C-alpha cells in the first residue's frame, strides 16, 4: 500500500507492501521487477 | 569545466540532489541551480548509464525526477465504444517520469508525488 | 430491457465479470458478450455510480483493479515528446508496465476514480452494451 508520502523511496519489500499491507499489481512489479513473475504472483495473489 | 559540486559528462554537467520535492518545484529549483539547469534528461543509453551510477554513488538506493512531464495528457485517450470523452474521474491528473538509481529504466510517477532528482545543464 | 445476469441503467446493460484478462482480451470478450458489447464507458458521475455499485456487489476481492473502456489509442508511451530542456524525446527506456495507458477502477477510491495501470495486467472487469 502507499501511504502517499516517501515510503517509494526505499526498496520495494512484498512481506511489507503485499503481506503486511494491500498492494497494487505495480508495486509488487516494482519488488520483482519482472513483469511475467509479478503476473505469476497476481493470479494468486488476487 | 564543472562547478566543483557537480560531474561532468561528454560535455554537460550533472548533481542529484536528495530534497525532496514535486516535479515542479525540482525542475524549477534546477533552472536556478545553473545557467540552463534543467531536470536531467537522457538522449542516449550511455547518459542514462552515466547518471543512474552518479545517483546511486552519492545517495544510494532512492527514486530520481527526469525531464518528463505531463507524459499522457496529450495522448489520444478514448473509449471503446467510440463515446464521447466529456465526463472525466481521473484519480491522478498527471504523470511525470523518473528512475530508481539501481538501473536505468524509466518509470511513471504522479508529478504531484515527491522524489530526489538530478539537473543537469551543458557546460 | 436486459438479458438475464445483466443490470439496467439509462438505457443501457451493464454486467460484470470475475474473469481475469488482460485490457485487449477483456474487451475482444466484451464484444461477443452483447450486440455492440464493449468494456463499460463512463460518461456521468451517475452512472459511474451506478458502475461502483454493480463492482462492489459482484467483484469480491477488493485487491482487484476492474477494467473501463478508456485507454490511449495509439503506441506512444508517453506523448510529452519533449524534455524540459526543450531537446526532442528520441532515446527512451520504458518498462513497458510503467506506461500506465489504460485505466482501472479500485476499492481505494470507491471503484468511481480512473486509476492508470498497465495494459497488459489480467484483471476482472464490467461490460456494457
Ligand atoms: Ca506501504
Ligand atoms: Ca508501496
Ligand atoms: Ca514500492
Ligand atoms: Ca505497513
Ligand atoms: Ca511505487
Ligand atoms: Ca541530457
Ligand atoms: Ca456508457
Ligand atoms: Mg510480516
Ligand atoms: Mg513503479
Ligand atoms: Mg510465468
Amino acid at each position: 500500500y502507499n501511504s502517499g508520502k516517501l515510503e517509494e523511496f526505499v526498496r520495494g519489500n512484498l512481506e511489507r507492501e503485499c503481506k503486511e499491507e494491500k498492494c497494487s499489481f505495480e508495486e509488487a512489479r516494482e519488488v520483482f521487477e519482472n513483469t511475467e513473475k509479478t503476473t505469476e504472483f497476481w493470479k494468486q495473489y488476487v | 569545466d564543472c562547478p566543483s559540486d557537480w560531474s561532468s559528462y561528454e560535455g554537460h554537467c550533472y548533481k542529484p540532489f536528495s530534497e525532496p520535492k514535486n516535479w515542479a518545484d525540482a525542475e524549477n529549483f534546477c533552472t536556478q541551480q545553473h545557467a540552463g539547469g534543467h531536470l536531467v534528461s537522457f538522449q542516449s543509453s550511455e547518459e542514462a548509464d552515466f547518471v543512474v551510477k552518479l545517483a546511486f554513488q552519492t545517495f544510494g538506493h532512492s527514486i530520481f525526477w527526469m525531464g518528463l512531464s505531463n507524459v499522457w495528457n496529450q495522448c489520444n485517450w478514448q473509449w471503446s465504444n467510440a463515446a464521447m470523452l466529456r465526463y472525466k474521474a481521473w484519480a491522478e491528473e498527471s504523470y511525470c517520469v523518473y528512475f530508481k538509481s539501481t538501473n536505468n529504466k524509466w518509470r511513471s510517477r504522479a508529478c504531484r508525488m515527491m522524489a530526489q532528482f538530478v539537473c543537469e545543464f551543458q557546460a | 430491457d436486459c438479458p438475464s445476469g445483466w443490470s439496467s441503467y439509462e438505457g443501457h446493460c451493464y454486467k460484470p465479470f470475475k474473469l481475469y484478462k488482460t485490457w485487449d482480451d477483456a474487451e475482444r470478450f466484451c464484444t461477443e458478450q452483447a450486440k455492440g458489447g464493449h468494456l463499460v464507458s463512463i460518461e456521468s458521475a451517475g452512472e459511474a455510480d451506478f458502475v461502483a455499485q454493480l463492482v462492489t456487489e459482484n467483484i469480491q476481492n477488493t485487491k482487484s483493479y476492474v477494467w473501463i473502456g478508456l485507454r490511449v489509442q495509439g503506441k506512444e508511451k508517453q506523448c510529452s515528446s519533449e524534455w524540459s530542456d526543450g531537446s526532442s524525446v528520441s532515446y527512451e527506456n520504458w518498462i513497458e508496465a510503467e506506461s500506465k495507458t489504460c485505466l482501472g477502477l479500485e476499492k481505494e477510491t470507491g471503484f468511481r476514480k480512473w486509476v492508470n495501470i498497465y495494459c497488459g495486467q489480467q484483471n476482472p472487469f464490467v461490460c456494457e452494451a
